[PDB]
């Protein structure tokens, strides 16, 4: 088994009241079979866009998805993934500095 | 029934020659193998068909296979009596152990001898133990000859059945009539219309 | 590659076990178990990639495989149905795609024993009339009051089968066709040349392997047992 | 510069019913095709992905395919059937099959299988081998594979002269969006202290990245992970750490093709 590694960022410069699209990059991971969630404020977004699942050179699988969404000062936002390496699943929260 | 054959019956007489198709829709197709069977016997494997427009031979048997049709015929060239078999088509569908074998229905041959020299007669022949007990048998005529069965159900008369001495290169039609119930022999044929110089010993 | 399979033919009882063999000694990792049906072409039942492996095919219902060698693979009757009636045949083959079959077991399975019956076995003399017009002698073989028809008619001349001059009838003719478990009759011809008939050194036998219950059976009639056996009608030549 | 076509294959047996598989393919670092289980045909994801072949071409060489997936399937479940108890579901299987092209019109193929995540079989030659610190049951299966004379010549082919023909065509029909330019943005942050320099929306791939404090490189530069973006274009950030106080008269320098000369210098 293979821990999946999580990484939240930007597509464009972070303007609050701008829109946006939000990327979840999850990677190094196997078995194939996983589960990712992009959150706002803790609450499922409904239209999250998937790329095809791919695999790297060192046979491990990496998947991008990604949402639009319009950052606040107030909203939170996040990546949740469940995978079968892991018993609890690992959530990734979008620090805009980071 | 991903293999069919046609067609499911055949008679041929002796030295005809017949074609025998076979039609499939498996995929992959990796070989196509023709099958001989006797009434009893096990399989025998005559020829098998790997290419993709292939032809082969073995004797009197030739065979094509075209893969973009998915379609082989076996030419059977002079036919004798030992082809009296069922043919079955077989289609395999890897090139290795991890293939499975699709069978055919089968194509029933019946090749009809051809007797040169008929010599039509029905002769009394006795049990060797018990002297009294006899049968009759009706042979060496000719295959127009058809022989019906008994009239009655205490007068037992079998089917036309040929014999083959290879080393004479002879052939002879005979059937075998019998009863336990005053039973002559000229009067065991009577239901069948035999020949007009049938001999017929006193 | 030579494959055998035991037995060659079988008469069994609806509920009864049936166990059919197969030996291979080509060092062969895999074997395979079809049967042959009337209308059907030959449809796989069980296979094996190895010793303790055995594997469902199309219609592996009502059978059980075992193999627990390399050379034999069994196929298992725990309940013997007569739709299990048929034809079977063992094949085996290496990594290749080529698959060796078997010379096939017939199998017939009823649902009572109760009209299982030997055949009586005659032979009888050539006439001296065929031998004075043809210069040939035919000896008709006859098996009459068998059931069921499962048997195999031979030939044998000075102790050795022969084929050549011979035919038998391709099915056995019912004594009574009235009847349902009617009882059956089967004749064979042997034609040699008259001077060899009139050899009075040549000794002619006509062998009917019959099949019928085998010596584990139960037997409740007051007539002998109908296990499986050889009846023979026997004759020497004459001048 | 070289260009590596890749045809990316994950398969997954979940026991001995259960099964889906599902196809990638790549050139370079954009994606051709797409190819789902529960599609019954490959999928083009860039209008030359069909390259020079002609359309008679095409569907032969997806009927193939067609063949093979199913075909796949049932070779890799009767091969477990083999090993049992030996090898056990779940079982993933992924394949890496393509050619990396070369000045003039010279190419090296290949056909890279993995078990269970661990690279174990590949095609060389004329026929299925294993690689070093491969089990040894593998034997078996490479036995069976190698004994298909039909299949060893079929992959030959797909190999030796159909991925190089139809890669040669890709880079001819797909020259407008490989040789594509796409200007980065970038942007200034930081974290409890650590400066962070994001970079996005560029493309090719090759990329400078550097903190500098006027004409003077930050040796503490820290490059990140090259990171995808939707839109086919790249994400990357470079961080550095400093001192609290001394962050004034710090810039994020960055060079790339698209820019043509005019460097991002973005101070703080
Ligand atoms: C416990 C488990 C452990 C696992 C161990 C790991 C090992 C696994 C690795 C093995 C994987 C290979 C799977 C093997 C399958 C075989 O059983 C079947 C068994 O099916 C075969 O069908 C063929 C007919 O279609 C027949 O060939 C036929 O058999 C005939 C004999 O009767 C002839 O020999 C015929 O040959 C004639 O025809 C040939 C055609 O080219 C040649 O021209 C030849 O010269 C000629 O004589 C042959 O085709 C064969 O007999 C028959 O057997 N073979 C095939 O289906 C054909 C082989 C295709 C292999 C494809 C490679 C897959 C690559 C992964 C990428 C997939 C993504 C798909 C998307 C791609 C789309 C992008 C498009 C880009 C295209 C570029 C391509 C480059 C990429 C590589
Ligand atoms: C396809 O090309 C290969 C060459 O090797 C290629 O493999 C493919 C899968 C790609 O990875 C590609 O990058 C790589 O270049 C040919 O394989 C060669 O075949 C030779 C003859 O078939 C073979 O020679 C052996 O066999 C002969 C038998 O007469 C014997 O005399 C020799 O001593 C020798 O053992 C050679 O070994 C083999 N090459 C390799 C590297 O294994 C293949 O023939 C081509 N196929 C087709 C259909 O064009
Ligand atoms: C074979 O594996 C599949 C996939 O793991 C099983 O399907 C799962 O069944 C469980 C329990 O019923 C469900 O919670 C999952 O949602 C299913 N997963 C998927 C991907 O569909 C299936 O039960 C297994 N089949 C057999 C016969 O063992
Ligand atoms: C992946 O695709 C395969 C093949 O299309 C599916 O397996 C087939 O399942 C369907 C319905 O379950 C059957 O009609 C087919 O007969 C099966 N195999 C074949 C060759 O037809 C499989 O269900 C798919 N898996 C998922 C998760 O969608």
């Amino acid at each position: 088994q293979k821990t999946p590694q999580i990484q939240v960022y930007s597509r464009h410069p972070p303007e609050n009241g701008k829109p946006n699209i939000l990327n979840c990059y999850v990677t190094q991971f196997h078995p194939p079979h996983i589960e990712i969630q992009m959150l706002k404020n803790g609450k499922k977004i409904p239209k999250v866009e998937m790329s095809d699942m791919s695999f790297s050179k060192d046979w491990s699988f990496y998947i991008l998805a990604h949402t639009e969404f319009t950052p606040t000062e107030t909203d939170t936002y996040a990546c949740r993934v469940k995978h079968a390496s892991m018993a609890e699943p690992k959530t990734v929260y979008w620090d805009r500095d980071m | 029934t991903q293999v069919e054959q046609s067609p499911q019956s055949l008679v041929v007489r002796q030295g005809e020659n017949c074609v025998l198709q076979c039609n499939y829709s498996v995929t992959p197709d990796n070989h196509l193998r023709w099958f001989k069977q006797d009434t009893g016997k096990g399989l025998v494997s005559l020829t098998v068909l790997v290419d993709q427009k292939d032809k082969t031979s073995n004797g009197r048997y030739s065979a094509t296979l075209d893969k973009d049709a998915k379609h082989s015929t076996l030419h059977i060239t002079a036919t004798l009596l030992d082809d009296t078999a069922t043919y079955i088509c077989v289609v395999g569908d890897r090139g290795s152990a991890l293939g499975r074998l699709h069978f055919g229905a089968g194509t029933q041959l019946i090749v009809i001898p051809d007797i040169q020299n008929p010599d039509p007669a029905v002769y009394q022949l006795r049990d060797s133990k018990s002297s009294d007990k006899s049968v009759c048998l009706f042979t060496d005529f000719d295959s127009q000859t058809n022989v019906s069965q008994s009239k009655d159900s205490d007068v037992y008369i079998t089917d036309k059945c040929v014999l083959d001495m290879r080393s004479m290169d002879f052939k002879s039609n005979s059937a075998v009539a019998w009863s336990n119930k005053d039973f002559a022999c000229a009067n065991a044929f009577n239901n069948s219309i035999i020949p007009e110089d049938t001999f017929f010993p006193s | 590659a030579a494959v055998t399979q035991s037995p060659r033919n079988k008469v069994a009882v609806t509920g009864g076990k049936v166990t059919l063999s197969c030996n291979q000694t080509n060092n062969h990792n895999n074997m395979y178990w079809y049967r042959q049906d009337t209308g059907h072409g030959l449809r796989l039942i069980h296979y094996s990639y190895g010793a303790g492996s055995t594997e469902k095919g199309d219609i592996p219902d009502g059978y059980k495989a075992s193999r627990p060698s390399q050379e034999n693979f069994s196929l298992i009757l725990e309940l013997a149905t007569p739709s299990q009636t048929s034809v079977y045949f063992c094949a085996s083959g290496d990594e290749g795609y080529t698959q060796y079959f078997g010379p096939g077991t017939r199998l017939l399975v009823l649902e009572d024993l109760r009209n299982v019956t030997p055949p009586k076995v005659s032979l009888f003399e050539p006439s001296k009339a065929e031998i004075s017009h043809t210069q040939k002698a035919t000896l008709v073989c006859l098996a009459t009051g068998f059931y069921p028809d499962h048997v195999e008619l031979s030939w044998w001349v000075n102790g050795k089968e022969v084929h050549s001059g011979v035919c038998t009838d391709p099915q056995p003719l019912k004594e009574q066709p009235a009847l349902n478990d009617s009882r059956y009759s089967l004749s064979s011809r042997l034609r040699v040349s008259a001077t060899f008939w009139q050899n009075p050194r040549n000794h002619f036998r006509c062998q009917v392997q019959f099949y019928g219950l085998s010596e584990n059976d139960e037997w409740t009639q007051d007539r002998a047992k109908p296990v499986t056996q050889i009846v023979s009608a026997e004759a020497w030549g004459r001048a | 510069k070289n260009y590596t076509f890749r045809c990316l294959q994950m398969s997954s047996f979940a026991n001995r019913s259960w099964s889906r598989t599902d196809s990638v393919v790549w050139l370079g670092d954009l994606q051709t095709h797409r190819w789902s289980n529960d599609s019954a045909t490959i999928s083009f994801t860039k209008p030359w992905s069909q390259g020079k072949l002609s359309n008679q071409q095409w569907e032969k060489l997806q009927h193939m395919f067609q063949v093979y997936r199913v075909s796949f399937t049932r070779d890799i479940q009767e091969l477990v059937k083999m090993m049992s108890p030996k090898e056990d579901y779940p079982i993933e299987i992924q394949l890496s099959a393509g050619c990396e092209m070369y000045p003039g019109n010279a190419s090296e193929s290949f056909l890279h299988v993995a078990f269970q995540g661990k690279y174990v079989v590949r095609f060389w030659g004329t026929s299925w081998q294993t690689v070093p610190g491969a089990p040894s049951w593998l034997d078996l299966p490479i036995k069976v594979l190698n004994a298909d004379q039909g299949t060893s010549a079929t992959v030959q082919m797909l190999l030796n002269d159909t991925c190089p023909l139809f890669v040669r065509g890709l880079l001819e029909a797909g020259k407008s969006d490989l040789e594509k330019q796409e200007k980065p943005v970038a942007w200034l942050s930081s974290v409890p202290r650590q400066l962070v320099c994001h970079v996005s929306g560029f493309y090719p791939k090759p990329v400078w990245v550097m903190w500098m404090r006027g004409d003077q490189e930050q040796q503490g530069t820290h490059r990140g992970d090259f990171l995808p973006n939707a839109d086919e274009t790249w994400y990357l950030q470079a961080t550095l750490d400093v001192e609290a106080g001394e962050e004034a008269g710090l810039a994020c320098r960055v060079k790339h093709s698209s820019l043509g000369g005019q460097d991002i210098i973005l101070y703080w």
